[PDB]
């Protein structure tokens, strides 16, 4: 007979309830995926036999976060339209698994300097019951994972 | 300015404009202006974007005015847009003005104003001048206590002289150019001493090292002096207070350059619903500012957990009675770099 | 500070102090090198460190290719000098560009003599633009601006 | 205060973690001085470092004996190290006398009344 | 109890009802897909360690829009037949999610200069109940997304 306060400290947390904060805005997305922390490896072997392994260069980070379109809101396009030649207004993304209503955060992922590439417009077909869903694949650096 | 009638080229001369290049930085000197100046109105702060914009205001340049030789030496060294405020209304206009990071006594006495103006809550760092007479080892106790002991001020003694000027040039003019020329090149955390003076500026009085040994202790007076290798240079990086928390100006100027860029980094949090998802959006807006300051070498240490810390939360730093009063208390810590003032050289004669 | 990208550029020509603003569209420009020639002089008992003596400066050769277009005052200049009519000089101003189409830095290439002019080959088997690899030798280079 | 916006202030205090756990709840019997109420609550439930600062002194109770040999009480400092190693919500029982028989014998009568204590500590140096 | 005017401003919009306008014509297609806005990325790393990321060149756009054949209408072929050697009559495509009857537009995608490649004739087989469906894969540039 476990109580509801032991569940909140022992049991793991599910993916289906999270909030995303793009810069200073809160945009409700459908699926955020593709954030990770990768490194490459350097090997060095010599003669008598010493298999030295060191982690080397930090590898790039591009996350892919997906949203249905809405009749008035055009938010992801004016970020992929804002880019002239060399610079975008880079924002920071905070993802955080929440409570049922968004009154508590449970674990938070912070993304440092994010600029968008590859906005994909929806796939129209007259035989599908889907919602018109678009995605944005923004490249960034330094995903950190913060408790509470 | 000539009127234009026909489309073409006009060959009109204008002798000796003494033209300087426009510069962009983040250091904004409020210039105190003596009350007998005519091209200023009080309870008003006019803005000077470049040397041509000041020269548009006064019309033509003369080396008699204590202000005219002041802003030339400012734009010859560092540049950046400055605010010309008259002294008798300077207590009303500086709290009014945003973009104020350092208050320059041009050639005037501001010691009564800085005591009420410069506070721990504000973001200023005033600079003013030493005495314009020669001062010796014997008069080290008299002129040192002529200033207050606040950690938000720096004093530069030797007044300048230049070939293009007649009146002596006050050193808080050039030291606001130096503060703006070093922050662009080496960042804020490096000391604004050990840097050259441009514009043909030269010190009036020669300073020995045994003279500077008495004006570095306590209420310190930084001094500029010329050397054989490089020429004239700044040779002080101490503020007025001599406690180890705020002893060096790069420590005091970094913490003042941090707070003005934290409070604009998390100014989105105003009038937001004060619950928990506002808080972690605040601790993350600070933490990837301080990390970007960490990687440039601004803080001391080696890890990101000896460098800084941001800790907020209910009960960690704020009580429940602070929630319904509308208060978010944030605790941030920093560990800046200290400069190397002394280098001693031990000369053994017998090599092993 | 932050580096700049290498796909915004324009190059304008100056034919006898008369500018040529019709011919700023180029595919690529060679990048401007200059080199101080050096004579190494080894001497005497000093056989543990070299000793380099300076000499004259050797400027590079500026190549720049473009798609073949309608005939222009640039093309009438090369055709005039490479048909043996008139050996004339032309000054070249090569500038980088900003995002707002403002110049960052410009290289002025005084008295550039048009040396060679080469089109790409026709071939029926592959689809590509006919280009005009035209290469001209300058005798001085004066860099001007910010962000060299 | 009185106006909205940011308020930078220097020379701040030190804050710690909360680290709640309702299984090993200690009680700190020692020389503490209350500052906010001073009157009636014979022992107070704190939950972290902030409820301690909002109720207690952050000041060692200086004790002088007259040629003089002195004594400084580390009960405020010894509780900072409890929150630094682990955490919890300890009851704090301030007791300055330790010679009044009418108060000292009622320590078990009030510490069974709260029904949450598992550990019993005494952060003082003095044997007597 | 939400009304039908809150649904039209809050609820997202579905894919199965859209109109396509090729140039000045209105051709009813079955499935339009493949329009997006992509960019490549430039990285620069140096010495003490600064991982500068800038978005670089705009990447190409080819959309793929699909239509059943009709007994009199031959519209997509006379666009892929109109090309002699170098030029097509380039048109512009406007895609727009609509109301039930086409009296309102809800969100519009504009495609700037579109020329066709790769018209695919239908796949005949005597064992399938399909409709003879052909597709056209036209390459273009500057897909923009316009609200209302």
């Amino acid at each position: 007979s476990t109580s509801t306060s032991q569940i909140a400290v022992e049991y793991p947390i599910p993916v289906y309830r999270f909030i995303v904060s793009v810069g200073d805005e809160k945009i409700p997305f459908n699926s955020v995926s593709g954030l990770d922390i990768s490194y490459d490896t350097i090997e060095y072997r010599d003669g008598v036999g010493n298999w030295f392994k060191m982690p080397g260069q930090s590898q790039s980070t591009n996350i892919t976060l997906r949203k249905g379109v809405f009749p008035g809101k055009t938010e992801l396009f004016d970020w992929i339209n804002s880019i002239q030649l060399n610079q975008v207004e880079k924002k920071d993304i905070t993802i955080s698994l929440t409570n049922d209503a968004g009154t508590e955060l449970l674990m938070t992922w912070n993304v440092s300097n994010a600029f968008p590439t590859s906005l994909t417009s929806p796939s129209f077909d007259a035989t599908s019951n889907d919602i018109a869903v678009q995605e944005i694949t923004l490249m960034a650096d330094r995903v950190i994972m913060q408790a509470v | 300015t000539t009127v234009t009638s026909y489309p073409g080229v006009y060959i009109e001369e204008l002798n000796s404009l003494a033209l300087s290049v426009s510069n962009s930085a983040t250091a904004v000197p409020v210039f105190a202006v003596d009350e007998q100046n005519q091209y200023i109105s009080e309870d008003n702060a006019i803005r000077i974007n470049s040397w041509m914009d000041y020269l548009n205001l006064i019309g033509n340049f003369n080396n008699e005015d204590k202000l005219d030789v002041s802003v030339r030496a400012y734009f010859a060294n560092g540049g950046g847009y400055c605010y010309l405020v008259k002294t008798t209304s300077l207590e009303k206009i500086i709290p009014t003005l945003d973009d104020v990071t350092l208050l320059v006594a041009a050639g005037e006495d501001i010691k009564t104003t800085v005591d009420v103006l410069c506070q721990p809550g504000k973001g200023l760092f005033a600079v003013f001048d030493g005495p314009e007479t020669e001062l010796t080892i014997n008069g080290a106790e008299e002129a040192k206590q002529a200033y207050t002991a606040t950690p938000f001020a720096a004093v530069y003694y030797p007044w300048l002289k230049a070939d293009w000027a007649n009146i002596d040039i006050p050193p808080s003019a050039v030291m606001a150019g130096v503060y703006a020329s070093v922050d662009l090149s080496r960042g804020v955390w490096k000391a604004p001493a050990n840097v050259a003076l441009k514009g043909g500026l030269e010190p009036k009085f020669l300073v020995t090292d045994e003279l500077q040994g008495e004006y570095n202790t306590g209420r310190a007076i930084n001094m500029i002096r010329n050397f054989s290798n490089t020429g004239t240079t700044v040779w002080g990086a101490r503020t007025l207070e001599d406690k180890d928390n705020w002893r060096y100006v790069p420590v005091r100027r970094l913490f003042n350059s941090v707070e003005r860029d934290i409070k604009r980094a998390m100014s989105f949090a105003m009038f937001e619903p004060n619950n928990q998802p506002t808080w972690e959006r605040v601790r993350a807006a600070i933490s990837n500012y301080l990390y970007s300051l960490w990687q440039q070498g601004g803080l001391a240490g080696s890890k990101e957990e000896d460098a800084y810390f941001v800790q907020i939360g209910k009960g960690i730093t704020m009580t429940q009675e602070q929630i319904d009063a509308g208060q978010m208390i944030v605790k941030v810590g920093l560990a800046a770099v200290r400069p190397a003032e002394f280098i001693i050289l031990q000369f053994t004669q017998d090599v092993e | 500070y932050t580096p700049v990208v290498s796909h915004r550029f324009m190059a304008s020509f100056i034919f006898n102090r008369i500018p040529d603003p019709l011919d700023i569209r180029f595919q690529r420009i060679s990048g401007l090198s200059r080199e101080l020639q050096v004579t190494q002089y080894s001497e005497g008992g000093e056989n543990a460190r070299n000793n380099y003596l300076a000499e004259k400066i050797q400027h590079g050769t500026l190549t720049l290719e473009r798609g073949v277009m309608t005939v222009s005052p640039l093309t009438w200049m090369f055709d005039r000098v490479l048909s043996g009519e008139k050996i004339a000089y032309a000054d070249v101003v090569v500038m980088l560009l900003n995002e707002n189409s403002l110049p960052l830095s410009s290289w002025t290439l005084s008295n550039a003599l048009p040396v060679r002019w080469q089109t790409s080959d026709f071939d029926a088997n592959s689809n590509a633009i006919l280009v005009n690899t035209l290469e001209l030798r300058y005798q001085d280079m004066r860099w001007l601006g910010v962000k060299i | 205060l009185k106006a909205p916006g940011v308020y930078i202030e220097e020379d701040a205090s030190l804050a710690l973690s909360v680290s709640n756990s309702a299984t090993a709840v200690p009680v700190f019997i020692g020389k503490f001085t209350p500052t906010v109420v001073d009157s009636i609550q014979v022992c107070t439930r704190i939950s972290n470092w902030l409820e301690f600062t909002s109720s207690f002194s952050l000041a060692p109770t200086v004790e002088i004996v007259v040629i003089e040999t002195i004594n400084l009480s580390p009960a405020v400092e010894a509780l900072r190290l409890y929150f630094q190693n682990g955490g919890g919500a300890c009851y704090i029982y301030p007791l300055n006398d330790a010679e009044d028989e009418l108060v000292l014998a009622a320590i078990p009568e009030v510490i069974e009344q709260k029904g949450d204590i598992t550990l019993l500590v005494c952060p003082e140096l003095d044997l007597d």
